[PDB]
């Protein structure tokens, strides 16, 4: 139920990093 | 160069697909006619026109959700959403079944815009435009059925419901009150949509079995095959193409005016002689005498629950049976 | 039966019939 | 980046996605 | 030489003999209206204005005939159920000849003296109107014979509607009451309120062809001075005469549409004591609705006028027809003579029940006696079965009010499942089949010949739209 | 009657097939 | 091409102005708005006609002949 | 007098224009655009 | 490629959500009339609700509602 | 236009998270910042007039 | 003064047969019909 969000945030950080980490 | 060049150029201009002007009526209606599909077989039922649980909220399948047809009460009301009926409320517009409205009439004018897309792409590339003509049988087909079958009827209620089912149920309601397969304009139309089968199944196993060893396929070793073997073969290939062309769109033509003449009760529902003769005797039975007992039976047991808006109400007495 | 429903069939038959041959006639008589 | 072919997509895509949606959720109703 | 579908091309170039074959076509067309008219008065029953009227009759063009002014025969008889008076005693009088007979020989007439110009243009076709100035090829401009003509059937048109239809100069149109009852032909004042757009109003019809008519006359009057624009003069080719047939193709067949839908619905221009009832005064009751009503409002059943209850019989639903079952209505379930009354049926117990009406759908259906509550009380079980509700088991009688079986009651089992069928076919009447050796089988009125014939000539000739419509924009093509 | 016509119609038939198989002219 | 009167009184309206247009749009833009008025026109017959537009006092049905 | 269906029919003929007129818009700006 | 990932990411489970919740918050019962499973009938209200009029058929099924 | 306001929060929370992911992008590699300067102060820019309208539609 | 525009009219014998055979094969349908 709440694990949805969670993985979502999980899912948001790393993924900001690695935007970054592509350039 | 004013605003209406630049508009025409653009619409002409190579894209992924073709729009032209006629795209401007054809792509909005046909998205609606689907889109309109689609939600009322997903949400819209039928429970309070009908009495019947046609969509997937109610659970049923893909057999046999349907968009239905409006009420018979509302005649041959339109139906706009903002109309005396449903008054701009949303949802008396879909439980009255409006949905059936929307749908039919965007497909109307989709139909429509898809014949003008073809006369214009025939007009752009620079050919004779014989797939306009062909594409002219289905849409009569369209108007016969959806249009003029409901118009000649009490009411909306008796078209085809959008769906799968109610397509069969359809289908047997004609047997059973209009007697339609005895009716020589469907079998003229069932004639044209099997020979049309058939000549594109021979025509490809010949193309396909008289290929040179490299048009590109022996006409004259086609010819003698099937004159030797049926006794008539097609010696032009013009003639070939505009005669498979011509036989589906006349058989679709043919069963349009039938389907006219049933809207009006102008059916073919039997031979006088036959009845007569059967009245003066019970012996005399023919194939078409149980036909009609058929029919008979049919007509009895599926009014109770299809017209259910005429609280029918027919004992076990009443019901024909055989005995 | 209609006591026109044979006359009716006779001139279904006949006239398309023979105005289908006339064409064909005056067309092989000419080269 | 707004071309006509965007749009087609979209219009086409997000209904669907949508309803997709709704019926995988009827599918779990008892 | 040219496929035989292709054999009138041969007019196409030619100016001269494309207006020979149209007047050729024009005098068979005349030709027609007065030798279905003629046949029509040599097959018909001026006797009896009720209970055979014109439409159980099988005619065609008595009605249009009937619709805008005539009414009476040299030979006397009127459709109106009276003998004609010739109150025509002046110029402007014309009325004691234009009988049926009247229009017949003028219809007659325009048909020879059209074959006679038809005949003339087809030798003459080299006149020198067909060619330019200085050019041999013949060369028409389309855009203002099309305003010329426009304007005058503007003139036509707006004539039609002001003296004519009004009764200024003219006999007026039928009128009727909601019920079709009393029919005249009497003049009607235009009005530009907005209910002039009821179309069961017949003010609007005058209303319209007065404005109408005057549109068309400015309509005319601007084609036959502007020119067209190269924009649509190039779209349209309006130089290429196939663009014109196109486009009257597709516009009589809207005409042929719009005319089914009055016809089948109903309207001013088609009133029921012409044309006999629609299907729709059936499936809801109307006629049925009307007399219960004036029965309850303490008429007599004996008082009720037969007309109205002629067209509460199912028989004359054009609904209840058949497309090979031909010729006129008392062909079918033969012709009327006597209304044997409204009958009432009771059980053992007393209670009033009456009998469920069949339907437009039904070729047969099943006799159901119920209780007015609701309940089915009895009924005719099926051909041979064994019942629980059953006629005889429960035991009915009948007792009638007015007509021929007056205070009669029927109790004898055969005697009352005939006429619970009869009941159940509408109202009870005596039909003979003896004069005509009728099939017992019901037959379409005039409404549904109609609506089917003109309904079949819509659909095909919007293919014949598309197919000109085809060649005319396609014409580099097309050769 | 009608059997006559019938009848009539379909003789009609077949003498046509007759033709058209041992008839035809040569395609070329 | 004989010159017979009648062709001499008609040959005007026939063939005088035969083939010739105004260049451009002309009176192209004015006709469309004729063409919606009538779409709005013929629309709102039908709908009359249809009962979807109730007009005030107007009932149509057989029950508008009421005074004839 | 405007009845309730007459002023449905109206606002239909705003609903119609203002579709169209979207339509339209979008389609001439568009050619316009990318000229 | 690699940058459409990201919205498409974002955005897809997002639309798949909302129509899942338009189902199972009961909204669509709302928003299209459909019954509820127990709305079909009362515990004996077991006649169909079936429009008789025309004119005022939104009405009627309020009271059918 | 209770479930307006609804609909309307659910589009903030979006726009918050793609300029939660799109920001640092954007602001730290400032390579493509024609357009990419352009998104963000955008996104910002209805960010903030989203919030305002919020406001009153709570009420 | 002759006509330029007149022309024949050709049916060739295939053309009679397909014809021929149209027209017998409508009438065998609808005269069960016509006699009702
Ligand atoms: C080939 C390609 C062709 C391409 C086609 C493209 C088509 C695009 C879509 C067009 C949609 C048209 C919808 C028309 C709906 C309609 O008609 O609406 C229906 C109304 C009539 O309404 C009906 O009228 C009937 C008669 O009632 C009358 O009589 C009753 C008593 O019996 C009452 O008194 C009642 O008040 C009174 O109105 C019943 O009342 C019905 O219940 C009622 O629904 O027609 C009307 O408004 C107008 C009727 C005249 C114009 C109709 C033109 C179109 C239809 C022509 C074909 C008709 C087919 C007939 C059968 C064959
Ligand atoms: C004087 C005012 C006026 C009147 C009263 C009038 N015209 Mg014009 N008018 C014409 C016919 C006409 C007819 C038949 C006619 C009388 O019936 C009239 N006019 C009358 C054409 C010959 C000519 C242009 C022809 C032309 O291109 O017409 C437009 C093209 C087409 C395809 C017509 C559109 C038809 C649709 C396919 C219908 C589809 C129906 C739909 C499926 C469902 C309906 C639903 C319903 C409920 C709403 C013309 C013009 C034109 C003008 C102008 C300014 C006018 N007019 C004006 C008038 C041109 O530019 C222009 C011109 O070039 O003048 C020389
Ligand atoms: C059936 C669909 C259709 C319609 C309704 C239609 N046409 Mg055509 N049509 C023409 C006129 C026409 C007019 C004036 C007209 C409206 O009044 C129509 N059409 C209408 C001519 C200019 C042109 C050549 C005409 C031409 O060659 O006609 C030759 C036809 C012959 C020998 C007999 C055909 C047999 C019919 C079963 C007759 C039965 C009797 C009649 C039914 C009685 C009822 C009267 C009324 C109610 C119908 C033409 C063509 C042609 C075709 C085709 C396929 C059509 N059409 C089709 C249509 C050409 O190849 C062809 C073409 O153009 O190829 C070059
Ligand atoms: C002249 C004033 C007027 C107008 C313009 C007018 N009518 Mg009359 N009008 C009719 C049709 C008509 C049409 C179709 C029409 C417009 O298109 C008009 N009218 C218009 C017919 C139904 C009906 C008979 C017309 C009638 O039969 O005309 C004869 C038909 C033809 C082809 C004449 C052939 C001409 C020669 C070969 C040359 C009629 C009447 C009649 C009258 C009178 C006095 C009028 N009218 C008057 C008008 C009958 O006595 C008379 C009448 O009803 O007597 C009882
Ligand atoms: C030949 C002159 C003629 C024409 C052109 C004609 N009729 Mg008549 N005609 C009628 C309608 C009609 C319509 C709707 C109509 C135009 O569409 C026509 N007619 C036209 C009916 C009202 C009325 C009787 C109804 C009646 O019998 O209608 C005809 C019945 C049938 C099964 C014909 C249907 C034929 C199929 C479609 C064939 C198509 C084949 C396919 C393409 C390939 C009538 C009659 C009748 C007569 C007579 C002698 C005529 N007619 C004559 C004509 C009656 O006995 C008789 C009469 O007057 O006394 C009853
Ligand atoms: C069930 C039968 C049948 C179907 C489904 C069908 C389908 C189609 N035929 C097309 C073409 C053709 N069909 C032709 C001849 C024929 N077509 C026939 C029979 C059919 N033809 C027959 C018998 C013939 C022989 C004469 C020709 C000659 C063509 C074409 O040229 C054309 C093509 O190019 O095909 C590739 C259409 C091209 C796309 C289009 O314009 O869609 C239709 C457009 C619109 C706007 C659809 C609107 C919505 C419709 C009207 C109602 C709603 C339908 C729902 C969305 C789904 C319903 C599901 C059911 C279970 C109820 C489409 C693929
Ligand atoms: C347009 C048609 C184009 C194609 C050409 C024609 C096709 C073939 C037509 C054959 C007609 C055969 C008539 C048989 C008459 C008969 O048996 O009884 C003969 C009947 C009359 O019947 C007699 O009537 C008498 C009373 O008057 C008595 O009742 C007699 O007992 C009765 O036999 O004759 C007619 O009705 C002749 C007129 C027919 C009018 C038809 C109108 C409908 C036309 C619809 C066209 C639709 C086309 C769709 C195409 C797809
Ligand atoms: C008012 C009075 C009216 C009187 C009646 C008039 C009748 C006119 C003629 C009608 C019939 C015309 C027939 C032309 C016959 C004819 O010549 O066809 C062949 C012809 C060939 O066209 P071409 O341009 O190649 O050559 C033309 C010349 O050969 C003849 O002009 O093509 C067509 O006619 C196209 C339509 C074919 C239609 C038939 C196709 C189906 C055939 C098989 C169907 C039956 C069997 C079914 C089995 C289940
Ligand atoms: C509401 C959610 C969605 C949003 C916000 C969205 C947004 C976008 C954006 C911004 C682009 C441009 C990508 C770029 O060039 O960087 C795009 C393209 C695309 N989207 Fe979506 N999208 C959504 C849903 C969908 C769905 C449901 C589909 C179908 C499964 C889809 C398929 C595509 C495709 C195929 C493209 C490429 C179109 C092209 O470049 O021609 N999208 N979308
Ligand atoms: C394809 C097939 C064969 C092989 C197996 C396999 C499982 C893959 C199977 C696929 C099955 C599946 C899961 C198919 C999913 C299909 C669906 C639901 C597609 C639906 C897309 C939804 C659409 C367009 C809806 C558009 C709605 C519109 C415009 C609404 C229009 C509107 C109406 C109706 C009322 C007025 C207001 C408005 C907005 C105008
Ligand atoms: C010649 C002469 C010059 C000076 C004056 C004078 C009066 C003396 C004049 C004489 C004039 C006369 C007597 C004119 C008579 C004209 C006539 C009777 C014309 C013909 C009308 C008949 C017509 C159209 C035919 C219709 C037949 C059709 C559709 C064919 C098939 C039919 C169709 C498609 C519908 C169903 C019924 C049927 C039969 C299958």
């Amino acid at each position: 139920l709440q694990l949805t969000m969670l993985g979502a945030v999980v899912i948001a950080g790393p993924i900001v990093v690695l935007l970054v980490a592509l350039r | 160069r004013g605003w209406f060049d630049v508009l025409d150029d653009w619409l002409k201009r190579d894209r992924f697909v073709f729009i032209g002007w006629s795209g401007i009526l054809l792509f909005p209606c046909a998205f609606l006619s689907i889109g309109g599909w689609f939600t009322g077989t997903t949400f819209v039922t039928s429970w309070y026109t009908h009495g019947l649980a046609s969509s997937y909220l109610e659970g049923a399948n893909f057999l046999t959700v349907a968009v239905s047809t409006p009420a018979d009460s509302l005649g041959h009301s339109l139906l706009l959403l903002w109309g005396p009926e449903a008054q701009g409320d949303f949802t008396r517009w879909c439980q009255l079944g409006g949905l059936w409205n929307f749908t039919t009439l965007h497909g109307v004018f989709g139909l429509i815009g898809f014949m003008l897309r073809q006369f214009e792409i025939a007009r752009l590339v620079g050919v004779r435009p014989y797939n306009a003509v062909a594409f002219s049988g289905p849409i009569a087909v369209y108007v016969s059925v959806f249009l003029m079958y409901p118009l000649g009827q009490s009411s909306w209620f008796f078209a085809p419901s959008w769906g799968v089912t109610s397509i069969f149920r359809f289908l047997l309601f004609a047997q059973g009150f209009h007697n339609l397969t005895l009716n020589p304009f469907h079998m003229m139309g069932v004639a044209g949509i099997l020979g049309g089968a058939l000549l594109c199944a021979i025509h490809g196993a010949t193309v396909e079995n008289t290929l040179f060893e490299d048009e590109t396929y022996s006409m004259v070793t086609a010819n003698r095959f099937w004159s030797q073997i049926f006794g008539i073969a097609f010696s032009n290939k013009r003639w070939l193409h505009f005669f498979m062309l011509f036989v589906p769109v006349t058989g679709l033509w043919a069963s349009a005016i039938g389907l006219v003449g049933i809207a009006l009760n102008m059916r073919a529902y039997d031979f006088v002689s036959q009845e007569i003769r059967a009245a003066e005797d019970p012996e005399f039975e023919t194939f078409y005498t149980k036909n009609i007992l058929l029919n008979e039976g049919l007509r009895a047991w599926m009014a109770p629950q299809d017209q259910i808006h005429e609280n029918f109400i027919f004992p076990e007495e009443v019901l024909p049976r055989g005995n | 039966v209609n006591d026109l429903g044979a006359i009716a069939t006779a001139l279904f038959v006949f006239i398309p019939c023979v105005f289908l041959i006339l064409l064909y006639a005056q067309t092989a008589s000419r080269g | 980046i707004y071309t006509v072919r965007w749009l087609a997509v979209h219009t086409l895509g997000v209904p669907l996605v949508w309803f997709l949606g709704a019926i995988a959720s009827m599918q779990f109703i008892n | 030489g040219l496929p035989w579908y292709r054999v009138h091309t041969v007019v196409l170039n030619d100016p001269g003999r494309l207006l020979s074959v149209h007047l050729m076509h024009t005098a068979l067309v005349s030709g027609w209206a007065g030798s279905m008219a003629l046949y029509e008065l040599a097959k018909y029953d001026p006797s009896d204005p009720v209970l055979n009227p014109m439409w159980r009759q099988g005619t065609f063009v008595m009605p249009v005939m009937t619709r805008i002014g005539v009414t009476h025969s040299w030979s006397g008889w009127t459709v109106t159920g009276e003998p004609w008076v010739t109150q025509p005693g002046i110029l402007g009088a014309h009325l004691n000849f234009f009988s049926y007979e009247g229009v017949i020989l003028m219809h007659i007439l325009a048909a020879g003296l059209f074959f006679l110009a038809a005949v003339w243009h087809w030798i003459n076709w080299d006149l020198d109107i067909y060619y330019p100035d200085g050019s041999s090829e013949p060369a028409s401009d389309w855009p203002k014979i099309f305003g010329l003509h426009l304007l005058t059937l503007g003139i036509v048109c707006f004539g039609f509607g002001s003296l004519h239809l009004t009764g200024i100069l003219g006999p007026g149109m039928w009128v009727s009451d909601p019920y079709g009852l009393t029919g005249h032909v009497q003049g009607v004042s235009p009005d530009w309120r907005p209910f002039a757009f009821d179309p069961y109003n017949p003010t609007g019809l005058v209303t319209h062809h007065i404005s109408a008519g005057i549109a068309l006359i400015i309509g005319g009057i601007f084609h036959t001075v502007s020119r067209p624009s190269e924009r649509l003069y190039n779209a349209l080719s309006m130089g290429n005469v196939e663009t014109v047939l196109s486009s009257s193709v597709a516009f009589v067949a809207a005409a042929a549409f719009v005319m089914v839908g009055t016809m089948w619905y109903g309207s001013a221009t088609t009133p029921i004591e012409l044309f006999g009832p629609t299907r729709y005064q059936w499936d809801s009751g109307y006629f049925q609705t009307e007399i219960q009503r004036r029965v309850q409002s303490g008429q007599t059943w004996d008082q009720i006028p037969e007309k109205l209850v002629f067209y509460d019989y199912i028989g004359n639903s054009p609904a209840k027809g058949g497309l090979f079952r031909t010729g006129a209505m008392n062909s079918g379930d033969g012709i009327a003579r006597a209304w044997e009354g409204h009958p009432t049926f009771t059980d053992s117990e007393g209670r009033e029940l009456f009998v469920r009406r069949m339907p437009n759908f039904f070729e047969t259906f099943p006799v159901v006696l119920t209780d007015k509550d609701g309940v089915v009380r009895a009924d005719i079980p099926f051909r041979r079965a064994e019942s629980r509700y059953s006629f005889e088991q429960k035991g009915v009688s009948v007792s009638f009010e007015g007509g021929t079986l007056n205070g009669q009651t029927f109790t004898d089992a055969p005697s009352v499942k005939k006429y619970a069928r009869k009941a159940q076919l509408g109202e009870p009447f005596e039909f003979d089949r003896e004069t005509l050796g009728s099939d017992g089988v019901f037959r379409t009125s005039t409404r549904g010949w109609f609506a089917f014939s003109h309904s079949c000539y819509a659909l095909l000739f919007f293919f014949g739209h598309w197919w000109h419509g085809a060649r005319t924009i396609f014409k580099d093509v097309f050769e | 009657m009608d059997v006559i016509a019938y009848v009539f119609i379909l003789a009609c038939i077949i003498g046509l097939f007759f033709f058209a198989v041992f008839f035809r002219e040569k395609p070329t | 091409p004989k010159q017979t009167w009648w062709g001499d009184v008609l040959k005007g309206n026939n063939n005088s102005e035969a083939g010739k247009f105004v260049p451009g749009w002309g009176t192209t833009p004015v006709m469309a708005g004729f063409v919606v008025m009538i779409t709005l026109l013929l629309l709102i017959m039908l709908q009359v006609y249809n009962h979807t537009i109730v007009l005030d006092g107007v009932d149509a049905g057989w029950t508008s002949l009421g005074g004839f | 007098t405007i009845t309730p269906s007459l002023q449905g029919f109206f606002y239909s003929i705003l609903f119609g224009a203002i579709v169209l007129g979207l339509l339209g818009g979008g389609f001439i700006f568009f050619s316009q655009k990318d000229k | 490629s690699i940058r459409y990932w990201i919205i498409h990411t974002i955005t897809v489970p997002m639309l798949f959500l909302a129509g899942w919740l338009f189902v199972s918050t009961g909204l669509a019962y709302d928003v299209f009339g459909t019954p509820r499973p127990n709305e079909y009938f009362d515990q004996a209200r077991q006649g169909l609700p079936l429009v008789t009029d025309r004119y005022e058929g939104k009405q009627q099924i309020d009271e059918f509602t | 236009m209770s479930v307006l306001f609804q609909l309307l929060i659910a589009a903030f929370v979006a726009l918050s998270f793609a300029m939660i992911i799109g920001v640092p992008v954007v602001f730290s590699t400032g390579d493509a910042s024609d357009d990419a300067n352009k998104l963000i102060w955008g996104g910002a820019a209805a960010w903030v007039v989203l919030l305002f309208v919020a406001a009153l539609a709570s009420i | 003064t002759p006509n330029p525009n007149k022309q024949p009219v050709e049916l060739n014998r295939a053309s009679l047969f397909i014809g021929l055979l149209l027209v017998l094969v409508l009438a065998l349908l609808f005269s069960s019909y016509f006699f009702n």
